[PDB]
């Protein structure tokens, strides 16, 4: 997974479609799981197919523990002012930028997925509000739909290249330090050749993109509170089965 | 079918089977073999051929058994002649001839019946009001 | 369940219908009798059924918590708990109001500045720093609350 | 299996930092101090989350500056965001000590 | 489900009739189920009927 | 734990290796029996670990 | 565990394989009835957990 | 295949949330001289400019976990030019630091 120099106009199809979509649909696939996780479905360490009667209870017994942490954790975590140091008012820009965007309810959200997947995306990208002048406009971006390459992931501020799935699921836009191809795809992995690559200028500088880790660790694991507890929650849940067994089978004389 | 062939019985009982002593000795020796297929549980397809030696000497023993004592007397007097018989069998087997028939069980003669409450159970429940939100994979 | 063997069956003279049940009175004073020396009259012992409540409570508990609803809404009742280990208990249900204050304030805004902009008021339209306000969601007495507002 | 399970909904509640009666069981009457130190992990976790998340607010409200122009914001890498308070602790001794201070 | 630029009048009744209204009864019955449950006829995982 | 007794011996065909371990279902609903009306099943008491 | 002694054994006729598990219904209302008088149904205790 | 199932249902992680519980306590507010109220205006600088208040946590859980960590001062050049050294944390399983004593 080396990463290029440079991207070429005529390379960014050949890259998208060989070297960062299968990728992305790796992490996916993972990211997935983790998500459907956290909404109550936990991993069935014991499968006792064909019975359908013993699997009811099994789904009976099932409960978003996971979902219930993340959820805890993300009602704490709000954000009310941006000052200067040493001021007792907030910036008037950095705040108005906040405001504007909406940041007071998408930061839950983002709190969420960073909770939730152990990382987290903010794009930031340029904009004009209804007055003009220039407005920057704050999209928080799910694990699942941002593939970020780092050159460093421990000690980095911004990637090198982001592969953004839009959240129609249509189109996927390649993002560099300067510009942004967009590609469309009507279906998974197909990236047919007579669409001509659009390529945007948001000339920030840098990839747009800025990540919301929640564990700092020097070992580049960026752990979520969904994995790593995984094991107690299904041992909660095995629990809860076994009760649920034995008073369907030996509750009564 | 029998388990075991009419000239084994022969050379068991050092006897020649002649006319209706050897239709009536096939179909005790047929009667036992379907007593043996059951108890054991093993159908042998080839009845002579794969089945073992003492599924074979089970069935010669009870053959005999009921081939000279067909009516299970206790004793039998002619004259000056007695002779005094021990118990017969329950069936066609002892308890010994029956725990050699029942080794080809599993878990040593252990069984288990599998009970239930009559629910039909719906694992689906609970996930059909689902509606797909997001890009769709 | 009260069980009977070696009675004299075959009675009732092949049992009818149209009412026959004599319904054999069985009151505290009755002595209840068989001729027969070889009849047994016991009982079958019954279900407790405090497992079934215990379990239930534990469910009902699990399901409060999962909803950040107190426990005492749904099952149980809430023991004498000071003021501070009052605000940590019902902590999670009025952090989850606030943040569904959050986002339910975020669409009353967008409503009211919709409709502002549907009446001209150009102003109102364009003004996202107003807010909506929500009235208090929290559980404490009128005493304390009052003597500490007062004080501040 | 109920002793059981409130003993797994225990431990997962301790490894998630998470106070034990959000998950199980009722929270029994406990002091001021009492509840601060039983709630002390939470809050501290809360903390290193909100360090993390704050890093990742600065750096993202750097980069709107540094799109708009603003080139003060964009460099003042000493501003911070401010998050609300997150203890756990009643009205009247917070003002009670707030008005003593 | 690809949402067109824009409904001319005249083609108001196919959309309508062809890509709108399926999706929407699709989602009516699932959000009837979510309705029936918050009334107190939560799902049934096992079902023993004829008794 | 769990003690048979007057059980059918000799059965399992002179037990074999390469798995030939059947594990016999004993779930919650299972009823386990035995033909011979000799045998008897029991359990051994556990040791209490308060002490 | 459920555990019964002296029943009918030979039973399901060489027990098969394409489910024949009639699951027989044991429910809070039925009987369990065996004709043979020698039959002996009982339970096997289980642990504690608490230690 | 059915005990090893169990076995990994049994297991949690208990060191990592010791390790956890001892980093999030581990905070660095200020760098002072001797006797002074005020923060060391170059050191503190340097500190605030390599985002020390993040990676400290990460630094901390390092030295906790496998009983030391390493941090890395190279010469750089901040935004305004002048002399900004780079501090970054360095896990020990990418370092290997050989001392005489």
């Amino acid at each position: 997974i080396e990463l290029p120099d440079a991207i070429s106009d005529g390379e960014v199809r050949k890259l998208v479609e060989n070297e960062f979509w299968p990728e992305f649909v790796r992490r996916r696939e993972k990211l997935d799981r983790i998500a459907q996780w956290a909404r109550g479905e936990q991993p069935d360490y014991l499968i006792q197919n064909a019975n359908r009667e013993k699997r009811a209870l099994l789904k009976l017994a099932k409960t978003p523990w996971l979902g219930l942490v993340v959820t805890h954790f993300t009602q704490a975590l709000f954000v009310d002012g941006y000052r200067a140091e040493g001021s007792k008012e907030n910036a008037k820009g950095p705040w108005q930028t906040w405001n504007a965007n909406k940041m007071q309810s998408k930061q839950i959200a983002i709190h969420r997925a960073a909770l939730t997947y152990g990382y987290s995306y903010a794009r930031v990208l340029p904009g004009v509000a209804l007055d003009g002048a220039n407005q920057a406009e704050i999209h928080g971006v799910s694990p699942r739909r941002l593939l970020a390459l780092y050159e460093d992931q421990i000690n980095d501020e911004y990637p090198k290249y982001a592969l953004e799935l839009a959240n129609n699921g249509k189109t996927v836009r390649l993002y560099t330090d300067t510009d942004y191809y967009e590609l469309r795809m009507p279906s998974p992995g197909n990236f047919p050749n007579e669409q001509v690559i659009k390529k945007v200028h948001h000339g920030v500088g840098v990839c747009p993109f800025v990540r919301y880790v929640n564990m700092m660790d020097l070992d580049g694991f960026t752990m979520g509170e969904v994995e790593y507890l995984v094991p107690v929650a299904s041992k909660i849940d095995k629990t809860d089965y076994d009760r649920l067994l034995a008073q369907h089978y030996n509750s009564w004389k | 079918a029998g388990l075991a062939t009419i000239d084994e019985l022969q050379t068991l009982m050092s006897t020649v089977f002649e006319d209706d002593a050897l239709e009536q000795a096939q179909l005790v020796l047929d009667i036992v073999s379907s007593w043996a297929r059951v108890v054991s549980g093993q159908m042998w397809p080839d009845a002579p051929a794969n089945v073992p030696d003492d599924v074979r000497a089970v069935v010669l023993q009870a053959s005999r058994r009921e081939l000279k004592n067909p009516d299970r007397v206790i004793s039998r007097q002619m004259g000056p002649f007695n002779v005094q018989y021990s118990q017969p069998p329950d069936g066609f087997f002892y308890p010994a001839e029956l725990a050699i028939l029942k080794r080809f069980k599993r878990s040593g003669g252990l069984m288990t019946v599998s009970t239930s409450r009559g629910e039909e159970g719906r694992p689906w429940a609970g996930k059909t009001a689902y509606i797909r939100y997001g890009d769709g994979l | 369940v009260k069980v009977a063997t070696g009675i004299d069956d075959l009675s009732e003279d092949a049992t009818p219908e149209e009412q026959q049940r004599a319904k054999l009175i069985l009151a505290q004073d009755d002595i209840l009798m068989h001729g027969n020396h070889e009849a047994k009259f016991y009982t079958l012992p019954e279900t407790s059924l405090d497992g079934f409540i215990a379990a239930h409570t534990q469910d009902v508990e699990i399901l409060a918590n999962n909803a950040q609803v107190p426990v005492w809404i749904l099952n149980g009742q809430l023991a004498n708990l000071s003021a501070d280990a009052l605000t940590a208990a019902t902590k999670g249900t009025i952090q989850k109001l606030y943040e569904r204050q959050v986002t339910f304030g975020a669409a009353h805004n967008q409503v009211l500045r919709l409709a502002a902009h549907v009446e001209g008021d150009t102003e109102g339209a364009r003004d996202f720093t107003a807010s909506v306000s929500w009235q208090d969601t929290s559980v404490r007495s009128l005493a304390q609350a009052v003597d500490a507002y007062g004080k501040a």
